[PDB]
């Protein structure tokens, strides 16, 4: 596995996938923050097979926080048993686990939706240890519920944790500075511009001219959108993934699918967006139509 | 001791704050004015429904609600009385920015000078958010809500409250409150004003593109790169269209309002803004000073280092929607 | 342990490391309270090897607090087994029972992240004992959980406890009662301005006009954000931890590496702190990059 | 246990006439005023006798609650054990010697929330709904008939830190039955001067001792609205510290000032150095 | 107040270059703007620009403005907000002789004393702050000290 057969079908630049291993390796640590539908569920899979630099699915592990994961989850908690409790080791500590079992080869754990949760509850003894510096045994630190006998949980150094935060709700966002520091934010742009999207389209029977139409009047869209800050922000903006799919069958883009795509998904999308005078709502679906 | 209606003052703010009829209000000061929006305001977002967010709650219940937490349930032993720790996500309207409306009522409520009508419909308010907690508010709770999730709508609000509590002040009684003669002061008139052209230029110049911009000396010094004793210059506006660049200085004084010796000591600072910025383009570069005026509104035009600069006034008082044709007519002129 | 392993690399002055140690000698409780990236963690490790004047990992003991932390844990609690409940000696109670033994050598708990966690939930009804001036057996205490009044716990004086607090959230400007009575808060600076900064990046072949220019940037940044107290205080300020990092490898300082770290740090970072004036984030990344 | 008590001999009677009759009692002031020594030593009083063992005395934290202050279901090596509490304990032995007079001294009491803490016996404690015919079924007592009784001996002294910047409101709970009474820092008083006079120091270090905290004591005050009275600083760190016989003077004086009363300083004034600049030099200079 | 205090400040500074410096002249000269306007020609409106101190030397002519700040007084940001009036000034004179032009900005400071030349437009101007409550004697001879340096 490498570079050339994950960046072929990628809409992300190059300069970015290198500008990731640039931090990730040195780091150890990082957060792709874009706009839904940038693909950053769909590049991290693919970053798991460059860094090991081969494709085995165990030394993957990938989950998503949903707002309800808790320590005892993550890490170290309490389950029942038939009649009784007993201590469960949790996910992250089986990986760590794992990941010492052989250093040579690197191991990738991958957190969709990092900024939903509340990371210090989840986290805890590991915020500390997660970061580059703080790894390996001379770190040893003891855990919350571990035995009475001494036992220490230590991140080891060939772990590596990718975090995908959406950039849309505000709300959910990161702000513990203190946690911030711990990861390094890689921001995804919406991948319209670029020829590698463009490629895509025309090779599914489409016409260059629409195709440089489309992006056209999607990025000023997208400038709308990115001037305001004060409700829609720059992070608010329009993602690529809604036109990626649904042409698999043989279905050739045209005004005709593009109708579908705005009338259906974006013009409900753009209504909630501003939700202040319809006329703009008007403007903007009319535009992409026309 | 003249000022602007007091009327007027809330279109400012208005744009001030980047987002009714006020024919009917017969309280000419201006908490009259501002009361009443943030009275009707509440109403009108009553109607479609104020903001609704999930807490979470852990608590000990005599039950399973959502998750229980088996770590505080085993360890506070709380399953021996039929109860456990689970956490759970009641929907309440206690939001923070919901609290700071409610807070806000209160200190409408307890203003001395106040229209009685205005009053009666705030306590009934009050009443009718009987859940919501009373707070203490300072402006380190509207620094929190500057994130922005709540809607267009709860900003505009949040911003009235914000503007009511800053402008606070004991009276006559230990409980009530006083409002602050605003007008008088020039500091908070001129950051208003410098703000309110601002936000005003983005919405109704479509045409030209709007930006701050900073700017930087063409200086350089033998001692240091940095240049820090230098003052910081940061333009109050720049509206750049493909024809012609424009900087404006806008302040309020107290001064020039009377109709003798002129005030123009802003003017010192706009000189030094068109030399230090250098433009790519190269079309043309302007200035112009716009200030505040009663009465009439007047506009010169000078050629003073080989650049176009405008001394210019509107005459605030005379009617609203003839003043946004006044403003823009100004810009039209300069601009083009 | 001598100090001459322990002091040069550490950036901050030997001035304020006298009045750390002074304070610990004395009081026992002490709090490091500074923002993320000055080295909180990192000297408390060195001071405890300092007063001991030995490196010996079982006289000092490392922990974080977390919410889920509690008194359970920490002191005294009982764990479930398969079927029974048995009490269990925690850590600060287990590693007491240590430093009972030798009462003459210097021991250390290091608390990390202590804002996170209500002290009185965790350490309870030894918050008295804790004390400076409570501690040795006159001030004995029976637990909570002890089967007789008899068995009774006393923190002895030989114990010094370090805890380190960041002042980076705005929660935290309703600071806890528990902390200011018992534990003394030392400020630590950034500390850009530092002869021992410097060094670190000359030896790294760095240019000496380059970093000059980073410290006049840098501390003309955090000057800006101490000015505001509503949104963002003293303690929200840049630390010096992003540009020590990723020399490791050898490769040289220069505006490229800078650049990253901008990009990927200290720009998302000030889009967080300043979120009202998106111009003002723009202001200051271009004079980074400068 | 009253031959040297820097607070004035007026108000330690006050509290004995005070106490004698509502026996709830709340000791305000800044810390390092010596509010549990007092307090233990105003036990001994009001017995009369210096005996520990009628004295008893907790500190109350956030997470205190009824199952540690009373009874609680702890357990044993099987199964769960009801386990007496301190102040139940307390009054069965108070029980015993109902002439004699027990004392209950609650260190931090505002820290804590009485109602979770005292559960159904907070009516009781009131002077007035006290002995055998108020007496109540506990909570958690299985059988109705034992009841729990606040005999009239017991009399409970609260400890309350005005200090705090944290504090807002105090509880009603506690107003409504707890007189409070307030306990001034006493830095110039004649018992606490004559006991360091006796001490190796000259007239003139105490003059100068006691002027240069006076005037910061009165500038705390004199900004009542900004910060109150009783965040003014004790006397306490002055008493302690000469058991090694060391003379007392400004060499001495110079450590307790940058130790203790500088950090305080810091955490008190957070907004201007300059001013604490100022205070600094006043003290030495 | 400050208001009295930097108009106090202005008069003190005149007066003291009048007695110290007598080999130099100093006068406080009225200016004109460079503009001209079809709407008003006397340009009554735009402000009155009077230089607060100007000295004559053969090799350059010193215009010095100097105000009192608060803020400089104590120990960050820099209130310089005069510098904008300065240039006003230089850039509204062209001497007949055009040989050189003079700037100097002098503050008050208490604590100490700084000293610094810049060039900004190809003009010279320089900022520096004395230290105030010194000593008057020796403090008038370290102002001495300043105007020897940038005249040149
Ligand atoms: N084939 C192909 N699909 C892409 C590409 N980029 C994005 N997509 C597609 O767009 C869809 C969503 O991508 P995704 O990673 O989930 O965006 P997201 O930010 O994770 N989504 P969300 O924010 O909602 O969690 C998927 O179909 C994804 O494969 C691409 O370069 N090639
Ligand atoms: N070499 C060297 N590294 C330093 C120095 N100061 C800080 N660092 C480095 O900065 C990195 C993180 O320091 P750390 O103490 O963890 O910061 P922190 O305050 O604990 N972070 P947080 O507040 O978020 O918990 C480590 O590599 C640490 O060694 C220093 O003076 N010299
Ligand atoms: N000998 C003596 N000690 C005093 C006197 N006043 C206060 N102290 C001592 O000051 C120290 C601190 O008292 P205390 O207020 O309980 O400490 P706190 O918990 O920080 O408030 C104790 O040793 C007190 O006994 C006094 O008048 N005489
Ligand atoms: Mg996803
Ligand atoms: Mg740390």
């Amino acid at each position: 596995y490498c570079l050339e057969d994950a960046l072929n079908d990628l809409f992300i630049p190059e300069t970015t996938i290198e500008t990731i291993l640039k931090r990730l390796t040195i780091k150890k640590n990082i957060i792709l923050q874009g706009p839904p539908g940038v693909g950053k569920t769909f590049v991290a899979r693919r970053l798991a097979y460059l860094l090991t630099g081969e494709k085995a699915p165990q030394r993957v592990n990938m989950v998503q926080f949903h707002q309800s994961y808790s320590y005892e989850d993550f890490i170290q908690g309490y389950r029942p048993n038939g009649v009784g409790f007993r201590r469960k080791d949790g996910i992250f500590y089986n990986f760590c686990q794992q990941a010492k079992e052989q250093p040579e080869k690197k191991y990738i754990f991958i957190i969709d939706e990092i900024n939903r949760a509340n990371l210090s509850k989840v986290f805890g003894e590991v915020m500390m240890l997660m970061e580059h510096d703080k790894r390996g045994e001379n770190w040893s630190v003891p855990l919350t519920y571990s035995e009475n006998d001494e036992e220490r949980f230590y991140v080891p150094e060939n772990v590596y944790i990718i975090g995908l935060m959406n950039t849309a709700d505000r709300s959910l966002a990161v702000v513990d500075y203190a946690l911030r520091r711990r990861f390094s934010f890689i921001d995804i742009e919406p991948g319209f511009d670029t020829p590698q999207f463009r490629n895509f389209l025309l090779n599914k029977k489409a016409e260059p001219s629409f195709v440089e139409s489309l992006c056209q009047k999607m990025n000023e869209l997208n400038q709308e959108i990115s001037k305001e800050a004060t409700i829609l922000g720059k992070g608010f903006r329009i993602g690529h993934s809604y036109f990626c799919c649904g042409l698999e069958d043989g279905t050739s883009p045209d005004t005709q699918w593009l109708n579908e795509i705005v009338m259906t998904d974006i013009a409900p999308l753009l209504e909630e967006y501003f939700f202040d005078d319809p006329y703009k709502q008007q403007k903007w679906t009319n535009k992409l139509l026309g | 001791q003249p000022v602007i209606p007091v009327r007027n003052i809330y279109y400012m703010l208005t744009y001030a704050w980047g987002y009714a009829n006020l024919e009917a209000i017969p309280g000419n000061n201006l908490l009259d004015i501002l009361g009443y929006v943030l009275n009707k305001g509440v109403l009108q977002l009553s109607r479609r429904g104020l903001e609704l967010d999930y807490n979470p709650n852990t608590e000990i219940i005599p039950g399973i609600k959502g998750r229980i937490e088996f770590a505080k349930t085993i360890r506070g032993f709380h399953l021996n009385h039929g109860k456990t720790v689970s956490t759970f996500d009641m929907l309440n309207e206690d939001t923070l920015a919901n609290r700071i409306i409610k807070s806000t009522l209160a200190i409408l409520i307890k203003h001395e000078k106040l229209n009685s009508t205005i009053r009666d419909e705030a306590r009934s308010l009050y009443r009718k958010l009987p859940g919501i907690s009373t707070l203490h508010l300072t402006p380190q709770h509207f620094s929190y809500l500057n994130g922005g999730k709540n809607t267009r709508y709860y900003k505009f609000v949040i911003s009235v409250c914000k503007f009511i509590v800053n402008n606070s002040i004991p009276g006559q009684n230990k409980g009530h409150y006083r409002f602050y003669d605003f007008e008088r002061n020039e500091k908070e008139m001129s950051l208003l004003y410098q703000k309110f052209l601002y936000e005003f230029c983005r919405r109704e110049l479509t045409s030209a593109n709007t930006t701050r911009s900073y700017l930087k000396w063409d200086a350089s010094s033998i001692s240091d790169q940095s240049l820090n004793l230098l003052p910081r210059m940061e333009t109050d506006i720049t509206i750049r269209s493909s024809e012609k660049i424009l900087i404006v200085d806008a302040k309020y004084y107290k001064s020039i309002f009377s109709r003798e010796k002129f005030h123009s000591q802003n003017l010192y600072q706009l000189m030094n803004y068109l030399w230090s910025l250098k433009p790519e383009n190269g079309e043309n570069i302007g200035g112009l000073l716009i200030y505040p005026h009663v009465d009439t509104a007047v506009k010169h035009r000078y050629k003073i280092n080989g650049f176009d600069i405008g001394l210019c006034t509107v005459n605030l008082g005379q009617e609203w929607p003839c003043i946004h044709q006044e403003l823009l007519d100004i810009f039209d002129e300069y601009l083009k």
